[PDB]
């Protein structure tokens, strides 16, 4: 199952394994049963270059998990500026809400990422 | 003249307890529907409906656990929720 | 007697509402695997001699209209009624493709005084949908 391997290589930050799996036709929009996508994983774990290669090959920038969290939400939570920048360039929805009614903007306030609050 | 409640003789077989997410798999479908169909196939000729739904509860509660690459969502459990306003036993073979 | 009468000429309708795709405006995700449920349910219930009608991707208005019309059918030759709802949910709520439907609104059509051909007969609603976003962590046993 290429999809599972991809999710795994992405969580692990294995940019080469990610690349090989994709060359082999792995679905960049693979999901576990909770709606967690490679983009969610790469965004949460700070894997900037994996985030970029997923988005280049048609990863859904606005996919949400079962709690309504998008990659933008997750990048916001850990405060990864470059990943946030890349997601926004690919048209991530700044006005998409999670379960707790919280926006990526709203998270930037909560965690006090002064620098995150503008883009 | 004798009456029954307008609300009588309903059964609501929920996949999950109130408040809770209901788990599904992209390939096999939802945990509850999988279990419901399997229990109906095995027991519709053998057991009263409430007893079928109780095996469904046990099957979902014991045979399934969520897998997720995000720990927040991993190793989660589910119990369905039988809500009966039935006034009689229900046997499909009758 | 202790058991519902099940030897009417017909076992009854099994209405399945299978919502897989939701309007972009609602922001709701595609429900992968719901087709596996829908087919499994049709097989299981037709084998029980139910008359299975399967409906795909209904709006909130279409669900209400569907349930109203079904409740106004003649069920006098039918032993029971089954309705399976496969969709997104919240407590007390099932989602049409374009938004929330009150479960109580759906089921009220089949109340003992409003659907008289089903009075005294079992009315079974099978609801595969979320009732919120709580996760059960389980306990070792």
């Amino acid at each position: 199952d290429l999809g599972k391997k991809l999710l795994e290589a992405t969580r692990a930050g294995q940019d080469d394994e990610v690349r090989i799996l994709m060359a082999n036709g792995a679905d960049v929009n693979a999901m576990d049963d909770a709606g967690v996508t490679p983009l969610h994983l790469a965004a949460k774990r700070g894997h900037l270059e994996i985030v970029e290669v997923l988005l280049k090959h048609g990863a859904d920038v606005n996919a949400s998990d079962i709690w309504g969290r998008t990659p933008l939400h997750l990048a916001a939570t850990v405060g990864h500026l470059e990943i946030v920048e890349v997601l926004l360039e690919y048209g991530a929805d700044v006005n998409a809400q999670d379960k707790f009614g919280k926006t990526a903007f709203d998270i930037s306030i909560d965690n006090g990422n002064e620098d995150l609050a503008e883009i | 003249c004798h009456k029954i409640p307008v609300e009588a003789d309903f059964l609501y077989a929920y996949s999950t307890a109130p408040g809770y997410y209901s788990w599904r798999n992209s390939k096999d479908g939802s945990w509850f529907i999988q279990s419901l169909c399997a229990m109906l196939k095995q027991y519709a000729d053998k057991l009263e409906f409430m007893h079928i739904l109780t095996r469904v509860n046990r099957k979902v509660a014991t045979e399934f656990e969520s897998f997720s690459f995000d720990a927040t969502f991993h190793a989660k459990k589910q119990i369905p929720c039988i809500v009966s306003m039935l006034t009689k036993e229900l046997y499909f073979y009758h | 007697d202790n058991s519902y009468k099940m030897d009417y000429p017909e076992m009854g309708l099994c209405i399945i509402i299978n919502n897989k795709n939701f309007h972009k405006s609602t922001g709701m995700t595609s429900r992968s695997g719901t087709d596996v449920d829908a087919a499994n349910l049709r097989e299981t219930f037709r084998n029980l001699k139910y008359e299975v009608r399967n409906k795909n991707d209904l709006t909130r208005e279409e669900i209400v209209e569907l349930m109203r019309d079904v409740s106004k059918e003649d069920h006098s030759k039918r032993s029971s009624f089954v309705c399976v709802l496969l969709s997104h949910g919240e407590e007390g709520i099932i989602f049409g493709t374009n938004g929330p439907v009150d479960l109580k609104k759906i089921t009220n059509f089949f109340r003992g005084d409003r659907c008289r051909s089903l009075t005294g007969k079992p009315k079974l609603f099978i609801i595969q949908a979320c009732r919120g976003t709580e996760l059960d962590c389980g306990i070792e046993t």
